[PDB]
């Protein structure tokens, strides 16, 4: 964004003549000349490749500004953050559903393909739902539940700041969500116990990481062992808000 | 500005979302009002054979209007509900009402004698004695969803 | 057999044919078996039972209401607040004898039991 | 949570998500009110505006423009104020009363007043 | 007041008063109507939509356009109209009335043939 | 009507009316479900659904995707088969045998098998 202003300075001062929002008409060329040369090579170039994270400021979350649109129409895939989001708690403040990656599967492990194919699906009918969760009780089952998970799986996507977590723990950390394992647990003591639990099987239950990191998948053995470590947890799990509750 | 517009923009937005939810929350307790007049029915009906052989919330269109407007003319030729009480000065019934609701009231109404009709979603017209009450109720709790 | 038919207020329980049934009346201790005469009577907070052709006749509280009978085989039964044990426990109309009017339903509860 | 400890940071979020909840239901509450939210979100509106004119302060330049001298408030009373706000202790206070103060003495005075 | 007089400057701001109020009333009307306005708020609405019918009147050269003959309404008679509006003394008349009349007889006539 | 003849535009329109009827209910099936809807209403879900189905195809690029190879289906065939879906011929036959076919023979093909 400073980038571009600085290119616009420039040009301006050499009298070349400007276009929208003063821009001069090869604003667009300077990033994606720039951006282009970010690629994967072939097998007989070494097979090197060369990744690019572009950052730009947006005013009052306009998208359709010019500078914007240019770079969006040259990357592959923009994660859209959100000022509303992120003051109400959702930190990062990514917006799901104008957020793209357009490579997609390719650039994911066989683990995260698994239990994160159907995440996106799950929270795209949570926010559809959204409206009437203030009205409870009032819905009938199939609805109550889909909202009661959704919301859990906002805190499991919610992250503290510079703390990278592993892949082989954000796998167990979304598999626990999705299968359902943080229903019983309110909702306000979801990110402790995901904390806790990593902590638990870092320690003790090493193996189903290092068959995560080896294999690069979730095995039908760790899947059962991973069930009874949880409802282990819960048990020994203190909630903070009210009383406990492990299964029902 | 864009910057009124745009908020006018996220206003209706979520205005729309939230009438469209108490649209669908208002037609899942009309099959609830139904199913319960459904069970009342039967049971007057055994009742009348012995006697022979013998709004809280708003946000209801002209639900209230109506009604209050029969009764106004009733009253003026011939002579339960926060919303009508305030309309007659100038509570807090539950959506699907029980009997122990109206027991205390049909009692004081019995006592005291001692010493809108459902046709469609659209169209709404505005001991034994306890129970003409209560039928009455669940009509009524009908017409208001 | 008669079509005894058990109607609470809030909804129908049951409408089986049952060989006979016996309650407590303000007239007296009554006992409906098939053909008899046509007859008006309200009920007293007091338990009642029901016998079905096969399996443990089961019983069953009426704290309120009242009996019905015709010359047609149909028993049916009204009650205001009706009950039955399956799983009820609590026998909070003990402690609830304490006040007359809840003294009422108690009595009708507890004999049950 | 580095500099400004976990408990600051903690409260200081914890403030910000209810006045982003308040703004959120400016929309809503314009066209229907208070009425339609649930039991959760009344009591959040009512301590969000609260929160709001708790936030207000004397200035010791506006004498002039105010009346009153200013007061200044160490951070230790900031602190355990905006935690009992959000907690919900001065929930039965009224909204007056919250107007226009330093310390958490000067509140419940002016309470008493009112 | 020094050039048209007292009464009917008061009537002339009194009317604006009333159609100010439909005017701020019709983003709330939009949505959910009359049925959520008070008891006064529904009266002046009556009243506010019958004063911006009357406010319409036949033109004499407007003889090919609407098809009636045109009406020319004296002061007194314009001056008395919206007094009588204001006061609401035509409450039961219907909206159809006040549309595309001149004087007072005129409306009364209509309101007949309705 | 006029470049494609009558037949073709009765049965699109037919078809795009049954779809949009059933997006309709969307609302009220996710809440209630089929049971609340009437007897016409039951059976218009239920070709909806099936025509939402047949509408699928096997595509002859799409051979790695599927397995099976693609399907090529003329214009006569698709203007006879959804007369036949509007009108209600295939109301017996189950949700899976409409899903990824081209001709009328393979729908009752796979019929047989399940």
């Amino acid at each position: 964004s400073k980038q571009a202003d600085a290119y616009r300075a420039i040009s301006l001062l050499l009298r070349r003549p400007p276009g929208r929002e003063a821009f001069p008409g090869d604003v667009f060329y300077l990033h994606s000349r720039l951006l282009e040369r970010c690629a994967k090579l072939s097998d007989e170039l070494g097979g090197g490749s060369m990744t690019g994270l572009p950052i730009i400021e947006t005013k009052a979350n306009d998208i359709s500004a010019f500078i914007p649109t240019n770079v969006i129409s040259i990357t592959d895939g923009q994660c859209f953050l959100e000022s509303d989001l992120f003051n109400q708690g959702v930190r990062p403040a990514i917006n799901v559903g104008v957020s793209v990656s357009r490579v997609g599967g390719a650039a994911q492990i066989k683990a995260m393909k698994e239990v994160a194919g159907s995440l996106r699906l799950d929270l795209s009918q949570y926010r559809e739902l959204e409206a009437f969760a203030a009205f409870a009780s009032d819905l009938d089952a199939a609805s109550k539940a889909q909202l009661d998970r959704g919301a859990r799986l906002v805190e499991l996507l919610k992250q503290p700041q510079y703390s990278p977590l592993a892949v082989e723990e954000q796998v167990v950390a979304i598999f626990l969500g999705t299968q359902g394992h943080l229903d019983s647990v309110p909702v306000e003591d979801v990110q402790r116990f995901e904390s806790e639990l990593l902590e638990h099987v870092k320690a003790s239950h090493s193996d189903i990481f290092d068959g995560i990191r080896e294999t690069k998948k979730l095995s039908e053995e760790a899947e059962e062992k991973l069930v009874s470590v949880i409802n282990e947890f819960k048990k020994g799990f203190x909630x903070x808000x009210x009383x406990x509750x492990x299964x029902x | 500005t864009l910057r009124e517009l745009r908020g006018r923009i996220r206003s209706a937005g979520s205005i729309k979302k939230i009438t469209k939810a108490q649209e669908l929350i208002a037609t899942s307790r009309i099959a609830k009002a139904q199913a319960r007049v459904e069970a009342a029915r039967p049971y007057a009906a055994e009742i009348t054979n012995m006697l022979t052989e013998l709004s809280d919330r708003g946000l209801c269109g002209a639900y209230n209007a109506n009604v209050l407007r029969r009764a106004e003319e009733l009253f003026s030729l011939l002579r339960v509900g926060r919303k009508a009480l305030g309309y007659f000065s100038f509570t807090g019934f539950s959506e699907r009402p029980t009997y122990e609701n109206a027991r205390e009231i049909a009692d004081t109404l019995v006592n005291a004698f001692m010493a809108t009709e459902f046709r469609s979603m659209l169209s709404q017209t505005a001991r034994y004695i306890a129970t003409r009450v209560y039928a009455a109720l669940l009509e009524a709790a009908a017409s208001e969803s | 057999d008669l079509n005894v038919e058990i109607v609470a207020v809030e909804r129908e329980l049951w409408s089986g044919p049952a060989t006979f049934v016996f309650t407590r009346t303000t007239a007296g201790e009554i006992g409906i078996l098939p053909r008899h005469i046509p007859l008006v009577a309200q009920l007293v907070d007091d338990a009642m039972v029901r016998v079905e052709r096969e399996g443990e006749d089961d019983l069953r509280i009426a704290v309120d209401g009242g009996f019905l009978s015709v010359t047609e085989e149909t028993v049916r039964i009204l009650v205001e607040n009706a009950q039955f044990e399956s799983e009820i426990d609590a026998d909070a109309a003990k402690e609830d004898a304490a006040s007359d009017d809840e003294r009422t339903a108690a009595w009708g509860r507890a004999r049950l039991r | 949570p580095a500099i400004v400890g976990d408990e600051h940071y903690r409260v200081a979020q914890e403030v910000i998500r209810i006045l982003q909840r308040y703004k959120d239901l400016q929309d809503i509450i314009a066209i229907l009110g208070i009425d339609e939210l649930s039991e959760e979100d009344k009591q959040l509106v009512n301590r969000a505006r609260r929160i709001e004119r708790f936030l207000s302060q004397n200035m010791m330049a506006a004498e002039q423009f105010t009346g009153q001298p200013g007061s200044t408030v160490p951070l230790k009373e900031t602190i355990e104020a905006f935690d009992k706000l959000t907690k919900g202790e001065f929930d039965h206070l009224p909204e007056q009363a919250f107007f226009l103060i330093g310390g958490l003495d000067d509140l419940a005075k002016k309470a008493e007043s009112l």
